[PDB]
């Protein structure tokens, strides 16, 4: 629900964000959106070749937690994994966000 | 629904 928050896309479901992201993002394009399985967190959809990747972002008491990792904003997450692998494969495959779907 | 592991920190 997030005014006045450009890192929000919206309340899409998971199915409608793959949607969204197979038909008008790029591999690195993401949107943050409600999560629809714990509904006060957040997710991180990223389009990925293959398949689509999903990561968890729990709001704790003002605090962005993914991971091990935690965040004053969200915005200060996302600047985050633009420059360190927000997903790594067993074969050393990294992947980054670089930037929102519209 | 499940989520994908994030990189390891």
């Amino acid at each position: 629900g997030p005014l006045g928050s450009p890192w929000y896309y919206g309340k899409v479901t998971r199915h409608q964000a793959e949607m969204a992201l197979n038909e008008r993002g790029h591999e690195g394009d993401f949107l943050i959106r409600d999560s629809e399985s714990s509904p006060n967190d957040f997710s991180v959809s990223l389009k990925a070749q293959g398949k689509n990747k999903h990561f968890k972002v729990q709001l704790k008491e003002t605090v962005y937690c993914i991971g091990q990792r935690k965040f004053s904003t969200m915005e200060e997450l996302v600047e985050h994994y633009k420059k360190a692998p927000i997903f790594t494969s067993e074969q050393g495959e990294k992947l980054y966000l670089v930037k929102h779907l519209s | 629904h499940i989520y994908d592991e994030v990189a390891a920190d």
